[PDB]
């Protein structure tokens, strides 16, 4: 019932630069003992949440001096003085004063880095899968930034639509890049009808689309 | 060292029941307060339940979303807390964390679905290049047609982590998940290293090790 | 993505020969200079050799103690550098890294010894209500180093300690790998010791049961 809001929802930042995440509660979190029941968490990709700041301004044990918290009753600020690549992830505020306890929706920190075009790889369907009646063609985009990227599938130069799916990683905690997987799925019979399989990649780091392809059976 | 370890997650019918455990160690348990917090895929954190200690008469508190259906409890002699979940709904699907609000477990996954368990097929993604080509090669495993999430993928029993990407699974039109796990290596590395992807799908007790070799 | 991957290490008799490879990828190779640097167990870094690029006539340079025994070379078309090691001595035992002096590979282990390869035996260290239990596996009587130990195919890393190997009076190594867990998790989780000793082709998975 107590509403925790956050701004921004997405925060791009160049390493070495400061970042500020704001939080707001729909009512005061100050207690009769003068505690402000406001807590800050960071959840890194693939990990459970991690406490950074407790009761508005207290740094949890192990947490670098880079992190500080401040606030005025219902408005609070998590501050990072020198953002590092390792700080990528989702930052949550929370109140543990009025049941039901509540978290903010999270602010995703994005590390800004130099544009990096993807390296691109295409994998034909395995013979093992073909035996099962299906054919998946996989296109890998590796170590790129920014995240925005367009993958187009072409079979015998025909543009495919509606028969692929893709997945993107979270941002890497070391080099601040992304990778992406796209799978084109066909009947085995339809795979064996056509010759040229290509994935065409459009990305800001590429002066013109890159195409990786193969001919079925060499 | 403080350790919190959740267990008991799995696939269950709407309307069904499940009991989660959180085994703890590394700290005096008698006066510590604990919580369950859950997170659905791609979504934020949702506090679910709070249980206090003996001197508080093991007082409990619940999110409105689970009241009358879930029961948080603790066994001080086994330094463990539990989440009894009854009348499960599809909306209850999420990773469930046990936490003291400072330390958090790794989480256990609960999936509420009328679908049944199905183990994956594991197919090789053959090396892109050859060994005399220089430059970068990519190889991987396609882990397809499984339910429910999650699957664990390692390479060379965990010895290989540099260059690995294990992608979020996608739900196929068939209602079954698929994912790929890839690794890049220097082309000349091919044919001097062996590459095996280790797939574990606990809900179905499928374990598969697939050697991926150049075609 | 920059990658440097060394290979070709292993066990060799005194006076023997071995060729190390360092396969690279992720960067234009034609004008990059590279080095081999080695590190004996518990000891510091020792520069071994340097090789320049084609426009430098692939000039090479060596540490005093390997001159006339080792040769650094490169194959630009395979983006790979090499270390041919002849007349090996026990003092050459070490992990060998290739490096541009900024990026480094993970290294490959070279052992120069008259001992022969021996694969380990793997024994459970059985778990020891509430509170903390510890369990492990004893990886005994192997040669040479290294051994790789993981738990649950690498899905278990919290609480794990894989200790440095000790050399026994027999000339063989022994090590332990242990993990601590909450006692209640002993009834809800399986614990498997994955041991790999490449020099002996020894692969053992050992379930450690209460
Ligand atoms: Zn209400
Ligand atoms: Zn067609
Ligand atoms: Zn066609
Ligand atoms: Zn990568
Ligand atoms: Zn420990």
């Amino acid at each position: 019932d107590v509403v925790m809001t956050q701004s921004p929802l997405s925060l791009p930042v160049t390493p070495g630069e400061p970042a500020s995440i704001s939080c707001r509660s729909s009512r005061s979190l100050l207690t009769s003992k003068g505690i402000t029941s406001l807590y800050w968490y960071l959840q890194k990709p693939g990990q459970s949440p991690q406490l950074l700041i407790y009761r508005m301004s207290n740094l949890a044990s192990g947490i670098p001096d880079r992190f500080s918290g401040s606030g005025s009753g219902t408005d609070f600020t998590l501050k990072i003085s020198r953002v590092e690549a390792e700080d990528v992830g989702v930052y949550y505020c929370a109140q543990f004063l009025v049941y039901p306890y509540t978290f903010g929706p999270g602010t995703k920190v994005e590390i800004k880095r130099t544009v990096a075009a993807p390296s691109v790889f295409i994998f034909p369907p395995s013979d093992e899968q073909l035996k099962s009646g299906t054919a998946s063609v996989v296109c890998l985009l590796n170590n790129f930034y920014p995240r925005e990227a367009k993958v187009q599938w072409k079979v015998d130069n025909a543009l495919q639509s509606g028969n692929s799916q893709e997945s993107v990683t979270e941002q890497d905690s070391k080099d601040s890049t992304y990778s992406l997987s796209s799978t084109l799925t066909l009947s085995k019979a339809d795979y064996e009808k056509h010759k040229v399989y290509a994935c065409e990649v459009t990305h800001q780091g590429l002066s013109s689309p890159v195409t990786k392809s193969f001919n079925r059976g060499e | 060292e403080v350790q919190l370890v959740e267990s008991g997650g799995g696939l269950v019918q709407p309307g069904g029941s499940l009991k989660l455990s959180c085994a703890t160690s590394g700290f005096p348990f008698s006066n510590v307060w604990m919580h369950w917090v859950r997170q659905a895929s791609g979504k934020g954190l949702e506090w679910i339940a709070h249980i206090k200690a003996k001197s508080d008469n093991y007082a409990t508190y619940y999110a409105e979303s689970v009241k009358g259906r879930f029961t948080i409890s603790r066994d001080d002699s086994k330094t463990t807390i539990y989440l009894q979940m009854n009348s499960l709904k599809t909306e209850d699907t999420a990773v469930y964390y046990c936490t003291g609000l400072d330390y958090w477990g790794q989480g256990t996954t609960v999936t509420v679905s009328s679908a049944s368990t199905k183990g994956p097929s594991v197919f090789p993604l053959a090396p892109s290049s050859k060994s005399t080509s220089g430059g970068t090669a990519a190889l991987g495993c396609l882990v397809k047609d499984y339910f429910p999430e999650p699957v664990t993928v390692s390479w060379n029993s965990g010895a290989l982590t540099s260059g690995v990407h294990t992608f979020p699974a996608v739900l196929q039109s068939s209602g079954l998940y698929s994912l790929s796990s890839v690794v890049t290596v220097p082309s000349s590395s091919l044919g001097t290293q062996t590459y095996i992807c280790n797939v574990n799908h606990k809900p179905s007790n499928t374990k598969v090790d697939k050697k991926v070799e150049p075609k």
